């Protein structure tokens, strides 16, 4: 790979910088390069590695958003291609995402904040593949997000507090997982309310490092309720 | 319009 | 090129969803394959392409600028990382000015076509040549001034000769070039002069305009006030 | 920084 030569101090280091310029497909690069080397990802490693994609794959998103409006509700072929190549870009970051944790960061060892983390990473980027996929195709893939977010809840209730970040944050993505890609919106309704429930029951054993983290998560949980009720 | 971890 | 079996009017109308999504790079390479056709752009056309590229190198100068002031503190102030990225960014930068420059020469820039075209052509080629003039040295560095002084300098001739001075192309182009003397060819007085003639020639003459040539005028204006202001 | 052309 093109980062094979770079030493892995280096390859955090300009992860950095090019966060600070927002140059985010360098940085996914250079996080990549460092995944690759075999070693364990610190925390802030982590959260390089996820804002790093994040911000890649969610403006391919919001493009397929927008091109998707345009072609439904609407004639020449244009829309759809132009749909297609964002589409096809998506699925190779996806793919990329779901190599990287596949082969070198999901493993049985580690604390539970990084093992629900890349479990987590991992139902995200299936469910994103579910959000522009089809046929026998879309139905394994929804089945893959699936067992990937009950992987990591798993973990999450038996290893980690309510109120924490992660395991909320985790529990907000497979309600959406359940609302929007798998049409239970029962389940949807419930995983969410349980989640707030929970975590709300336990906030005055919260300490204070992770307590806009916490309420930051319970708020979007709750407006998330607000719409599917 | 639902919103996921930010 | 990777756009030659498209139909030009399917690349235009691509540009066109491209920039709805706010994929700028998208909309750069589709722009660049309607111009491989050969035929000319309207109006919208080289605006479609100007917006595209201009979005383009304007993240990579935003970032360059970002590493280049990380490298400054880091150097005088008080590894090679920041200096191998920002040349990363910085050869990635050029490039894009040589693809845009390499369209204006190869396509673009011809002695047929109305004024209009023939100095947004010209102004586009200094613009560009003063982006490469922006992070180049020594030698090199020379020549890319003189050549976008020769390009703007061109652009002013004609823009002088065949448009108002409220016109908004020639007000873009005096603006531009006051730039360039300003920041890049360390020429403050003509700098100045530039920016105030090119004010006053088209402040005496706005009361004539209706209210949509009227406001593309004054924001123009309002950018040579903003410098000169600046300036002075 | 100056203002160049929008």
């Amino acid at each position: 790979g093109a980062m094979g030569s770079m030493e892995r101090a280096s390859l955090i280091q300009k992860a950095k910088l090019a966060e600070q310029a927002e140059r985010y497909e360098d940085m996914a690069a250079f996080m990549k390069g460092a995944v690759e080397k075999g070693e364990e990802l610190s925390c802030e490693e982590r959260n390089l590695l996820s804002v790093a994609y994040k911000n890649v794959v969610g403006g391919q998103r919001a493009a397929w958003r927008v091109l998707s409006s345009i072609e439904q509700k609407s004639k020449g072929p244009e829309v759809r291609e132009y749909r297609e190549k964002v589409e096809t870009e998506l699925q190779g970051v996806c793919d990329t995402v779901l190599g990287l944790l596949d082969s070198h960061l999901i493993k049985e060892a580690g604390d539970a904040e990084s093992r629900v983390f890349y479990l987590k990473m991992k139902g995200d980027y299936y469910r994103y593949l579910a959000e522009v996929a089809t046929g026998d195709d879309k139905k394994r893939i929804i089945d893959s997000a699936r067992s990937a977010y009950q992987e990591a809840m798993d973990i999450s209730k038996k290893e980690m507090p309510p109120t924490n970040p992660i395991r909320l944050g985790l529990a907000l993505n497979f309600s959406v997982f359940h609302y929007e890609i798998a049409n239970s919106p029962e389940e949807a309704i419930s995983l969410a309310k349980t989640t707030f429930d929970e975590a709300m029951a336990d906030l005055h054993t919260l300490s204070e490092d992770s307590y806009k983290d916490s309420t930051l998560i319970m708020q979007l949980l709750r407006d998330n309720l607000t719409l599917w009720t | 319009r639902h919103k996921s971890d930010s």
